[PDB]
């Protein structure tokens, strides 16, 4: 009762992962993003795959 | 002598696929094979040009979020699946714009859109699609952008009218590089080595001109550093 | 009075109504970014009373005052996305709108 009208929006955000956001494993091993590197500055093996 | 070293000269490239290659820098001397392979590592990883696919038009499509009738992929899927095409633009082209128009039932493959000759498809046998009935049809307009780095959807400054989807596009050409420092076999001298390169790329960047890119790039950033005067 | 789902909102340029429909609702497709308008609504709102110098800026700047007041549905900041539905609902022996 008193409404007249109802205008609903449906909104879609696209997420992408960032620092602070929450990552985990399977195992407990929960933890928090610190930096975004990049991919040159990374570990990498003698094939080269980082 | 002890003051002039050797200048490493190109070799061979051997180009054992599409995607894939090998290049070979000697004379190098005790110490400058590992300098220059990480130097050349981290230019050609992180600032290499290239073309990627920017924005999308599709008929009959309003938003990433939906489907299309005959069509069995979404149209984020078919979205993530142009972000990894592999496509060449003529120098002296920024932008170009392709089609890609196909009916009938089977996988719709990046050999089937139409370019102006400026554009040269990499992979024909990238899957772009799949259409499930006789009468799906799809038509789609694609950008092509030549650019630098990894440029987001959001990144992108700001009128754009309604089925315009932005991708984000990840201009660099290069995926994996590998660099190896071996003997070599000078004629007199024996403390000389040789340069292996190994780079996996998507095939739209050359070897060579990957290699003198990346050198003339740490050239210019070295030249500040020859100068050297309070600016 | 009764509140109304309208594109005439006062205050508001052309630019804030560029992805509003003639109902006064977004497109579906539409690119939105926080503070822009998704539902354009008008609230009907009692007689004010402006200061003085509010009067001298009126008086001044012409700009009569309207009976109506912006409370619209925004988007809510730091949010951006796109609209992909819109669903209306009426109660019954109201006009139903276009869209």
């Amino acid at each position: 009762p008193g409404v007249l009208k109802i205008v609903k929006v449906y909104l879609a955000v696209k997420r992408r992962i960032q620092p602070g956001d929450k990552m985990a494993g399977r195992h407990g091993n929960k933890g928090v993003i610190s930096k975004i590197n990049p991919v040159e500055d990374m570990p990498y093996d003698e094939n080269g795959q980082p | 002598s002890v003051t002039e070293f050797l200048k490493p000269r190109l070799v061979d490239i051997e180009q054992i696929s599409t995607t894939h290659a090998k290049v070979t820098l000697e004379p190098l001397e005790r110490g400058f094979g590992h300098t220059l392979g990480n130097a050349l590592r981290r230019i050609l990883l992180s600032s290499m040009p290239g073309c990627a696919v920017t924005e999308v038009e599709i008929e009959g499509v309003l938003h990433e979020y939906s489907t299309k009738e005959g069509v069995q992929e979404d149209i984020l899927e078919i979205l993530l699946n142009l972000k990894g095409l592999a496509v060449r633009v003529a120098e002296g082209k920024d932008e170009v714009f392709i089609t890609l128009n196909k009916s009938g039932s089977g996988p719709v493959v990046a050999g089937d859109i139409t370019h102006d000759g400026d554009v040269e498809i990499v992979n024909p046998e990238h899957v772009i699609c799949h259409l499930t009935s006789d009468n799906a049809a799809i038509a789609m307009r694609i950008k092509v952008e030549r650019g630098r780095g990894y440029v987001p959807a959001s990144a992108r400054i700001h009128e754009r009218p309604i089925g315009r989807l932005l991708v984000d596009a990840t201009f660099s050409p290069v995926d994996k590089i590998a660099y190896s420092v071996e003997a070599a076999r000078v004629e007199q001298r024996t403390d000389l080595d040789k340069l292996v390169i190994d780079m996996e790329t998507n095939g739209t960047l050359e070897p060579e001109e990957a290699i003198r890119r990346a050198a003339t790039i740490l050239a210019e950033q070295l030249d500040a550093f020859v100068d050297l005067r309070d600016v | 009075g009764a509140e109304e789902i309208t594109a005439d909102i006062p205050n508001v340029g052309e630019a804030a109504l560029s992805k509003l429909d003639e109902s006064g609702i977004v497109y579906i497709g539409a690119e939105v970014k926080g503070g822009d308008i998704l539902v354009g609504k008008v609230t009907p709102k009692g007689e004010t009373q402006l200061t003085p110098e509010e009067k001298l800026l009126r008086a001044i700047f012409g700009e009569k005052a309207s009976d109506v007041k912006d409370t619209s549905l925004r988007v809510p900041n730091s949010v951006a996305g796109t609209v992909i539905d819109v669903q209306v609902f009426t109660r019954d022996g109201v006009e139903k709108d276009k869209r």
